[PDB]
Order: structure tokens, then sequence, then C-alpha cells
């Protein structure tokens, strides 16, 4: 709550660019359990990693981008509602109130679109990027109808105030401390507030109050509508004008602040917006069972908020549209009258763009990237072995040509792996059915060959294709340097034996003739978490099988045995995927300064 | 561009003479240097609480020593923002007060030095009053 009210001045001193605006959103953490990551790792653990969160959005067919947003939050545990709802008192920490087993919070920045021409629809899908690992992430994808509900919880905030104050009040007066004084004008305040009320009453009626969320996230949804507030204020009048007929036919708060002031001694940011209404918006879903509140200042002209007359409704946008669909008893727009498309383009001027038919993409799927990546890994990975079946029926000689390091008691099975390859290579096609699709989705194969697609269609209109920071550093400008090995057994069953590539070091020396393998090793003094599968010796019961790939496609056989292809597939992949399916790709994997 | 004084009875006669304008641009110079030194974040502060001021000042009879000479003061007091209460960004280890404040003593410390010429010159009377007269002899005394 302090690192969010430290950044917002940068929202504060925006006065232009009215397309962007920031707003208090609470993201609970029920969802967190199903993460099966560590949580001490999440807020503040061996610095260095620099964990970020970025908010960008996905349009549909009309191209462009919004350029991220430079947003950051911290996570809370042990019971942050106690410390987040009473005020901290952490020098007099004792047995105060009554809570159940709370849990933690986050805070999430998502920018809004205001103006004169609001508008509202289900079309855009917030993608958040999540700093962790890529396997099982376990992220979240809403459209723009739950972010937007077109409502607020107003008179249900009342009720909870009023259990906090008395409980302060009842721990205030059970101590006795201070002076008569403060008891006397407590008591003088609590008259105040009604003559039969108290006197006839009860003072503060403790009964049952107990802290719960039962009736504050569940009703309250519409209720301070302008349809709302004149059905009320014309029942008031009919009740004030019954009262009127009946009767005519018949047959201040400074001293608790000063108190409170003197007696904490102390100051949280939860407690100035206490005097004043609050607002509530949550959006529950079926996934988890826990309300997405969201919180708006009430002292700022912000979504929500109610400080000078109606706020922001989000409305105007919807009667057209469904008075244009009964019109001709079709839902879809598209098999529409002309007239009713000039409307529907005068009322709405984005939606000019999709009559026109621009852009063509087939139907709308936002969430294309995941099988649109699947597909580009299985066509690569089918061009590769074609290649490397055809250049291992294509291969000129025999057996093992230059030297290799070889054991003399162990050379006797060396020849049988390099008698196999035909099994090999079977097994490697029979595999692409068998093995599960799961492990190689998001491994780092993929993004080199995103990183290296970046050069070519450098977007529409130009660009220096400049990251700021988190982006590809080993794709930067050639692959020559850094190797991606993947180390699988021999036989006649091939499955995944490692977990993550470890680059190896490679050198020709010959300098022409028969050129000659000798892998080396570069000392490193930044990381201690490195296997030894690569520093394995050629012999102990042979090697793996290595095949590298520079930032020309080409790939170099390293396989043990005198036996290396060098194929490039660098054509095939443009030949089978035309330059249309890269649509998506280039309108959310582009940056421009 | 760009006389009399009274003291027990006894007037003073000056001639002012400036004819050059080598020292201007120093002035001008020093003159903005301060004011650019003075403004800081509690003007706003004390501009938003003249109501305040007033109602704590009408019961209080310190108010003539001020408007006396307070003539375009009071006239352009109304004629500021006067922004609500606002928001600080942390409400733990956050104290405009002591930063304008520090940075009004090192302002004045730095004029005080730049205005100040150091002579280290104290004397000690003894027997007689220390008050000098014209025509009298006295010693030299270091403290």
């Amino acid at each position: 709550m302090e690192a969010h009210l430290a950044n917002e001045t940068k929202h504060a001193l925006w006065h232009n660019d009215h397309t962007k605006g920031l707003l208090h959103v609470v993201i609970p953490n029920a969802g967190l359990i199903a993460a099966g990551i560590d949580p001490a790792l999440l807020i503040l653990k061996k610095p260095g990693q620099r964990f970020k969160v970025e908010v960008q959005t996905r349009y549909h067919a009309t191209g462009q981008c919004e350029p991220w947003c430079q947003v950051f939050a911290a996570y809370i545990p042990d019971n942050a509602l106690t410390n987040l709802l009473i005020p901290k008192t952490e020098p007099f920490v004792s047995h105060v109130f009554s809570a159940t087993h709370n849990s933690g919070g986050l805070i999430l920045s998502l920018p809004v679109y205001l103006s004169p021409g609001l508008f509202f629809d289900a079309f855009n899908v917030v993608a958040i990027r999540i700093n962790t690992g890529n396997r099982k992430h376990r992220d979240i994808c809403i459209m723009y109808a739950e972010l937007i509900p077109n409502g607020t919880r107003y008179f249900a905030d009342g009720q909870r105030v009023l259990l906090l104050c008395k409980q302060l009040i009842a721990y205030i007066r059970c101590t006795p401390r201070l002076a008569s004084s403060i008891k006397i004008y407590a008591e003088h305040m609590v008259a105040a507030m009604g003559e039969s009320h108290t006197s006839n009453g009860d003072n503060i009626g403790p009964v049952s109050s107990i802290i719960d969320l039962d009736r504050q996230l569940t009703s309250g949804g519409i209720d301070d509508s302008p349809a709302e507030t004149r059905i009320q204020e014309n029942n008031r009048d009919v009740l004030e004008l019954i009262k009127r007929a009946v009767n005519i036919v018949n047959s201040l708060m400074e001293w608790f602040d000063i108190c409170y002031a003197q007696l904490v001694s102390g100051d949280t940011p939860a407690d100035f917006w206490k005097r004043r209404p609050l607002s509530i918006v949550p959006r529950h879903y079926a996934e988890s069972p826990s309300p997405l509140i969201v919180v708006s200042y009430n002292g700022s002209s912000a979504w929500g908020g109610r400080i000078t007359g109606s706020p922001i409704l989000y409305h105007s946008a919807q009667a057209i549209i469904d008075a244009a669909c009964i019109n001709a008893r079709v839902d879809n727009p598209q098999s529409l009258h002309v007239t009713a498309r000039q409307e529907l383009v005068a009322r709405l001027p984005f939606l000019a763009n999709v009559l026109n038919n621009q852009t063509p993409l087939p139907a709308f799927k936002p969430g294309a990237e995941m099988f649109l990546n699947q597909v580009f890994k299985q066509a690569c990975v089918t061009s590769l072995t074609q290649g490397l079946i055809t250049e291992l029926q294509t291969n000129p000689t025999l057996q093992q040509l230059m030297e290799y390091d070889i054991a003399d008691s162990s050379q006797t099975v060396i020849d049988e792996i390099v008698a196999r390859t035909p099994d090999l290579i079977q097994t490697i096609v029979s595999v692409l059915t068998e093995m599960s699709m799961d492990a190689f989705y998001n491994s780092s194969l993929m993004y080199a060959v995103l990183a290296y697609l970046s050069s070519v269609y450098t977007r529409p209109q130009g660009g220096g294709y400049i990251p700021y920071l988190h982006a590809s550093f080993p794709c930067w400008l050639g692959n020559r340097s850094i190797y991606l090995f993947d180390y699988y057994n021999s036989g006649g069953e091939i499955l995944k034996l490692s977990k993550v590539p470890v680059p190896v070091a490679l050198e020709k020396v010959g300098i022409g003739n028969s050129t000659q393998l000798r892998g080396k090793f570069i000392r490193s003094a930044d990381i201690v978490d490195i296997g030894i599968c690569s520093k394995y010796l050629p012999g102990q019961c042979y090697a793996y099988i290595c095949l590298g790939f520079n930032q020309q496609l080409q790939s170099i056989l390293v396989l043990p045995g005198g036996f290396a292809a060098c194929f490039c597939i660098t054509d095939t992949l443009q030949a089978a995927l035309p330059a249309s399916l890269i649509g998506p790709i280039l309108d959310r994997f582009c940056f421009s300064i | 561009r760009t006389d009399v004084i009274c003291y027990n009875g006894r007037r003073y006669e000056l001639e002012t003479n400036l004819q050059h304008r080598d020292g201007s641009d120093a002035a001008i110079r020093t003159l903005v240097l301060n004011l650019m030194f003075s403004i800081n974040e509690g003007c706003l502060l004390l501009l938003a609480l003249i109501p305040t001021l007033l109602v704590q000042g009408a019961h209080d009879g310190y108010v003539n020593l001020l408007i006396q000479t307070a003539n375009c003061v009071r006239e352009t007091g109304q004629l500021i923002n006067i922004p609500p209460m606002p928001r600080i960004q942390d409400g733990h280890r956050r104290f405009p007060i002591y930063e304008t404040i520090s940075s009004w003593i090192s302002t004045s410390s730095r004029l005080g030095d730049t205005l100040g010429t150091r002579a280290i010159l104290r004397v000690c009377v003894f027997d007689g009053p220390s008050t000098v007269h014209p025509g009298d002899r006295t010693a030299v005394i270091q403290v």
C-alpha cells in the first residue's frame, strides 16, 4: 500500500492523454495455492531476480498494441486484512478486535479509457506478464466485461464502519484510565445520536458483533444508479404525502479525532478514507471463490467516485446496438441493411475498421498465441527431422573419419550406436505422436525461433527494435555464441532425460581438409548450479547426441562416430508457412522508441 | 531602476551614487538564486490555511504588527489556488516541514556568510563604561 501510493504521483501529474486512467484494484491471493511455488521468494528473498509485472492490451484485426506499463507490487502474508483494516499499532500491539484466518492481497494497475465517447463491450483481453517459470505459470485471462461491470457498493459500507467504531469505543471505555472528561464527552456524543435510541434503547449493544463478510459481498451491486435514486425519491415523496394526508385526516467528530491522535499517536493510509464513504466493486468467478474487491478514491472525480454528481455510467452504447439487432431480427450485424451499417459506423467510429474487411483474420480468437506457437514448433521439428533423415540417407563415407578421443577398451561399443542410426531416426519419427506436448511448448527453442524472425518485417512503419529491459538477451546479434544441446539416450526408445540445456563450447582445428571438433569450457564465476553432463567424457558408456544451431538456422550434427551433416532449414519454414501467419506475432511482439 | 534617518532626534544625510552596471549582473544573479532557493513545498500549505490563521488571530491581538506593512500580502492571499488538503505518498516517515525549515536555515546561513564581513575584533573594557566617546583614547584587547 506504500509503493503504490508513492508511485501514484506519476498518474497524478498526468494532465493529457486521458485514455490511461489508473485506479486501485485489489486481487485476492486465494489462487496462489495452486501456483506450486514458494511464497518466500515472492516478496523479499535473495534480491537480484528483479521480478516485474507488465500489462498489455490485445486488439482484434485493427493492429498496433499498448507499449506495456512499468508497474510492480509486493504481497503481505499473516492476515493482511487485520493490518490493512485495523490501524497499525505495532508499538502497542495487543489482543484488539477479533477475526478469523484472513489472507493476503495485491494491488495491480489497469488503465481505463475515459472520454465523451465512453462505449463498452467485451472484445479485449488483458495480458499479464509474470517473471516466473514458463511451465504452468497459472495465469488468468478475462475480457473487458468484468473490468467494467457498472456498479458500486455505497450502502453496504455504512454498517462496516459502525461495527469498527463500536468496537473501538468499547475498547476505549473498558480500560479505566485518563479522566472522566473523555467518558462524559463520549456519553454526550452517544446521546446526541438519538433521543429514544439510547435513553429508551441501548448505548452500544454489543449483542453479536462479529467481524465477518456475510452481507457485504452478497448484495448491493446496483443500488445507487440514477434510476434507483429516482425510484427511491418517488417512494419517499409518496410516503411523505401519505403521512401528510394521515396527519390532516385521521377519522462533529473533532474531539474524537483529537483523542484518537493523542492516544494512537500514529497514522496509516487506511484511516483518512474511513471518514468518507467508500466504493466496492467485486467481480467473482467460478474458478476460485474469491471476490475481486475494487477500492476507488472518493475525493477525486475518478471511476466510481461520487463527490460532485453522477459518475461515469458507460451508457448510450448498448440501446442503439440492440435496436439495430432487433430491427431485422438478426443478431449478426454483417448481414444487416445498409442504413443500419451506416448508423453503426456513424455512432461508433471504432467500428468502421471492421466493416471494410481490413487485416483479414480467421474469426476472432485473441488467444491464438498458444496453438500458433505449437504449430510453428511442430513445423520446425518436422522440417528438422526431414533434413536430418535426408542428410543421413545421402551421407557419404562410412564409420569414423577423424580421431575422436575414444578409449581402446571402450571403442567396442561406440560403433553400436552409429550402426543403429535407422532405428534412432525411426524412434524419433514415432515419438512425435507419443511424447507429451507440454514439455517443449515453452522451452528456449521457440523463444530463439521467435527472436530470429524479429530481423525480418520490422513493423509496417519501421522501428529500431530497442527493448528497455527483460527481453531476449542471449539472442541479440547472433546465436553462434550460446548453444542449446539436448541429451537423449540410444537404442529403440528415446525419452527426455535432462531438464535445462547447457551451452557447450566448440571449435574447429585443422583450418581445412578433414575438420576436427574438440569441445572446450569457459570458467564462470556467477552461478554454481551447473550440471556435470556437459563435462562428461566421450567414453564411460558412450555419450549423448548433440545438434547445435546457429543464427542462420544451420544445424551441424555432433553425433559421435565420424558423422557430421550440415543442413539449412531457413527456406523450408518460409515455404510451408506463409507471411500471413505472423499477424498476431507482429502485433504483440513489437516495440519502438 | 531596471534618504532621511531619524534616531534619538538626530537626522543623518546620505548621498547615493549609481552610474555603472558592473554589479547589476551579480545582483540579479544572486537575487534569482535566493528566489530559487527560497521556494519550497510549504508555501502551498501556508497559503491553504489563511482562514484558519485569521480565525486564530481574531482573538489573539497580534494582527496590527503584520498588517501595518502587509498591504499587498492580504490582497495576494485571495489570488492564489487555495487547494484542499492533499494526500501524502506516505504517512510514516514523511515530513516536508523539516525539509523546508532545514532549507530555510541553510539559505539564511549562506546569505549571512555572503553578506557578513569577517572581523575578529572583540574588545573588553575595564573600570570605566564600555560606551566610547569622541575625543578619548582606549587600548586594544584580543579575545
